[PDB]
RNA sequence: AAGUUUGAAAAGCACUUUGGAAAGAGAGUGAAAUAGAACCUGAAGUCGUGACAAAGACAAUGGAAGUACCUCCAUUUCAAGAGCCAGAACCAGCCCUACUGCAUUAUCCUGUCGGGGGUCAAAAUCCGGCGGGCAACGAAGUGCAAGAGGGUCUUGGUGAAAUGAGCGGAGUAUUUGAGCUGGCACGGGCACGCACUCUUCUCCGUGAUGCUCCAUGUUGGCGAUGGAAAUGGGGUGCCCCCACCCGUCUUGAAACACGGACCAAGGAGUCAAACAGACGCGCAAGGGAGGAGAUAUGGCCAGUACUUCUCUCGUACUGAAAGGGAGAUGCAAAAUGCAUCUGUGGUGUGCACACGUCAAAUCCGUUUGAUUUGCCCAACACC
RNA sequence: UCGAACCACCUAGUAGCUGGUUCACAUCGAAGUUUCCCUCAGGAUAGCUGGUGCUAGUAGAAGUAUUGUGCGGUAAAGCGAUACUUUAAAUGUGCAAACAAACCGGCCUUAGCCAACUGCAAGGCCGGAAAGAAAAGAAUUAGAGGCACCAAGUGGGCCUUCUUCGGUAAGCGGAGCAGGCGAUGCGGAAUGAACCGCUUAGGGAUAUGUGGCGUCAAAACUUAUGGGCUCAUUCUCGAUACGUAAAGGGUGUUGGUGGCCACCGGCCCCGAAAAUGGAUGACGCUUAAGGCCAAUUAGUGAAUGCCCAUUAUUCCUUUGGUAAGGGCGGAAACGGAGAAAGUGUAGCCCUUCCGAUGUAGAUGUGGCCUGGAGGUUAGGACGAAGCUUAUGGCGUGAGCCUAAGAUGGACCGGCCUCUAGUGCAGAUCUUGGUUGGCGUA
RNA sequence: CGUAAAAGCUUGCUUGAUUAACGAUUUCCAGUACGAAUCGAGACUGCGAAAGCAAGGCCAGCGAUCCUUUGCG
């Protein structure tokens, strides 16, 4: 035999083909499947293994967010040069906090209703990823964008709340239970809001 | 009927590796330390940061000039 | 032990060959091994001195 | 407990013959009597009978590999045929046995002189002087070694692209060693390190407009349509070898540890409600009811289609409570300051894209990596 | 029916305790230990395990060395008593060894230190250098770092090596370090959970390990052109470790030291006494088939006498990957056919490399099977379901399909979705029927 | 264990055995609490000419929820 002792240890866990049962989401899947292994070009590979993630590792976007970074982006662009493409692999949501915003061409899996609205009265545009394809079909002259995933309620919830250090939430229905004996120095005692490392 | 041993314990603590410790650059807060040194680097720091937006605004300005 | 393996890794192995046949050569070894003993007997009976 | 479920219809077995009778043997009805009255189908387990196979005591059962006999099974071949079974040849590969030199010998080999030894006398074993040296046909059993005949029922094939020192074309030379030859190194001269005659065969060639699979020799035996031949499967016996009784608790079961006669049918993670994580689907700063109504609508129709204004979860938290309640930049220092509003509060690490460089390969126009600078998305760390 | 009658009901009372728990293959794979508990036949908690991933694929790596630099009071040594201690190992153990780091010079800021700052402390900005770590034995890697979420089993252990504490001792109790069995076969030690060798997809060939080569029993058909030693009469010479006899004697025989003596060896013999008949495994063996040493066909002249594994090398086939490459615009014409942009199939097709055992436990499967619903597509009086089998064929398997009935007489198969009172060998299981004992008592 | 112009003895003055903005840490350890302990910032002080030293007697000497009771604004 060979002494292959706690080589299982380095196997790791990926996806391979996607879970979803959406007829387009299979048709886009085999498009950038062609491209990413026919062509030399980063973006493809990354937007075919974003295109197989679970729906909840594909956070939704910000319109107020797309339009700072790119604002971010261009103040150090030649003014020669026109703007890149804005693509998420996932939803873009609009933002009430945002009135005004730039025209700008934004590439997406979903837009909502009030966010295609407000991207075409500026004087932009929504694009889908077959007409990416045909106008960028290296990806060159993008800008690809992710959501946010911190902020989310589950995260918030993760790990023990009674253990110094930490400020996750605990699971409980009735806000005024839980706030006596542990939480308070009159009580026996208090949960450490800080510990090093 | 109360036994103690650590005959399998190492050999327990070995199969997932004794990690090794956090990079010395990584969690470096400074809470808890003497506090006038803590008071004077604090104001350090802020005009430090004020004097970073400046460079920002002049970097801007030039690029936009050429 | 393969002929065409042997050759195309090393080119240079029909050289070694000829130069092992002419060694093993009756002839060549006699005078090879009467000269090479008068040669040493020789020049050590010369240095010694 | 117990379906009366014979059959379409009682057409529910006249008559003869044996028997005390029950019944039997014939005859008859019916499509059917192996549908004959508790009568559709009619399993398993157990038992009778006929034929056959064997077989000591080796408990029986079981595994593996053959053979004898059988086979209501399958499939393939019968004439120019490659089907089945043999034998030999050749090619590729692999595996075995063939064919072999260089260094080192000195505590050694050899001749004399003297000693010492011993014999019936002289030789040798042994020691010390100095003269030579190779124990050199298998001399060392010392160190390191390079040099086509036999198998493939241990593989694939018979040239349907044979890449070969091995198949082809062209000549006779090429250059490997061994001897012997003319600055620096090596030692106190060079045993022949570094640089500039013998001994062997050399150079050239077949891309895939073939992505994949399968189809190609020679000589006999058997098979000419049958109660055929052959291969495979199935059955039973035999021989050699191997082999403790299942389930369970237990550190430990073949156990003198518990349950275990046979068969049929039944027999054990379910439904509801609250919360959470992962995955699928719709919409998104919003999402969604429920109850109820209205009209298509008055077996289809307990479904499907439509609906307000409400309710609920969320967009804001914090304090025991009275209560209070979150942008940025610049000026400034007001215990409710002032001005602008296309905007990441800052710093470190950090996809892709853009701008240059470097290295590697390439009908060579481009790839594959590394790296500078800008902006850095997600995210983490310190403020 | 009485140390509290009988009948029905609350009641399927509760049980940390005993018994049971129904298909296949594939990828992985434990623990008997920590802390708390009216806590010791139970839990919760961390660890060990599976699944799911996230992130910029060589990164912040290591049960191992080297070099530099720290820690230590055990073994040994010595002298309180008549083991405490100056000294002090081996085996250990902490840190460092150039890419968010460190070195060399501008400058900004601080309501930090100092009598003061052109010094010191801290945070930054602008520049330089960079054998990217030489030479001196001057590392190596089947060397991709980090970060989460959800959850199972387990919480009775036992054996051995080297240290040991209690005990007269124990197949006894308690501990330290490591390896094992439990959860595991296979090849050896005649036999044995734990010893020796080796660790496991389905098969060939070659060669080995431990152990062997008189027969049983493969191998010296009792090898050698090797040397010594040994004779043993009712359990008896002896002869495979782990594993089940002492003092003292002996002219039995073989040798060694010092002076025919005294002492020390090697084999053998007394010392050596139990309960069914019996054990180098049996037979037997003595120019051994015993015990110590040494060979490989033998002073000839040159690396391997022989035999046996689920190991090693190699060849064929399967299966799965943290897998690695290539082809897929029908070239044209007319030996055969095919050629799907693809997790999973009768796998879209080729080529290549590596792994494959496993209790409790996790997960996967265009994985198998049963009753009913929505669709679709078929069958049946020229014979549906059910039943029978030396009926073959297919599949690793759960199973599927065909044949025959000298069986039956009216219903029913495939495929995609939906749904559940959905798979039995065992529970002193339930109900029905059989059965040996037995033509016996 | 440690300590010699002391950490022992005598003596003078004292109350740091107070308060200490929910600072950080060690031991047990699940890296929870309790008990004990270490390094601190602020107030008010003691002793000393000064630098300094001192928030008990180094290291064992102690205790949740609910209820009772006192202080504080
Ligand atoms: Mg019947
Ligand atoms: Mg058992
Ligand atoms: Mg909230
Ligand atoms: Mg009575
Ligand atoms: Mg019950
Ligand atoms: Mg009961
Ligand atoms: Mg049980
Ligand atoms: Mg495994
Ligand atoms: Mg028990
Ligand atoms: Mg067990
Ligand atoms: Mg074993
Ligand atoms: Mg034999
Ligand atoms: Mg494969
Ligand atoms: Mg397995
Ligand atoms: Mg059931
Ligand atoms: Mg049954
Ligand atoms: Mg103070
Ligand atoms: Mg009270
Ligand atoms: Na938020
Ligand atoms: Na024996
Ligand atoms: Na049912």
């Amino acid at each position: 035999g060979v002494d292959l002792t706690g080589i299982s240890k380095k196997s790791r866990v990926i996806r391979h083909h996607t879970y979803s049962t959406n007829p387009y989401i299979k048709l886009l899947i085999k498009l950038y499947k062609f491209l990413a292994k026919r062509t030399s070009s980063g973006f493809n590979k990354v937007v075919y293994q974003r295109l197989i993630k679970s729906r909840s590792n594909r956070a939704p976007i910000s319109l107020s967010r797309i339009a700072v970074v790119m604002k971010r982006k261009a103040v150090f662009t030649a003014k020669s040069k026109a703007a890149p493409i804005a693509v998420v692999v996932g939803d873009v949501l609009d933002d009430v906090r945002m009135a005004r915003i730039p025209a700008m061409r934004v590439c997406a899996l979903r837009f909502s209703k009030s966010a295609r609205q407000s991207i075409v009265a500026a004087g932009g545009e929504c694009l889908t990823f077959d007409q990416l394809a045909m106008i960028a079909p290296t990806g060159k002259n993008t800008y690809l964008l992710r959501g946010r995933k911190s902020g989310r309620e589950s995260v918030r919830h993760f790990g023990a709340s009674g253990v110094p250090g930490s400020h996750s939430k605990p699971y409980a229905t009735n806000r005024g239970k839980e706030t006596k004996r542990g939480r308070r120095t009159g009580r026996s005692y208090k949960r450490k809001a800080f510990r090093h490392v | 009927s109360k036994n103690h041993t650590n005959h399998n314990q190492s050999s327990k603590n070995h199969r997932n590796g004794i990690k090794g410790p956090v990079p010395l650059h990584l969690h470096n807060s400074k809470r808890g330390s003497w506090l006038p040194a803590l008071v004077n680097a604090r104001r350090v720091r802020k005009h430090n940061q004020k004097a970073a937006l400046k460079k920002r605004r002049e970097r801007i300005a030039a690029f936009a000039a050429k | 032990k393969n002929r065409r393996l042997r050759l195309r890794l090393n080119p240079y192995v029909k050289r070694e060959t000829a130069a092992a046949k002419g060694m093993r050569n009756v002839a060549n070894r006699d005078a090879r091994r009467k000269a090479k003993l008068a040669r040493v007997t020789k020049a050590k009976k010369a240095a010694t001195k």
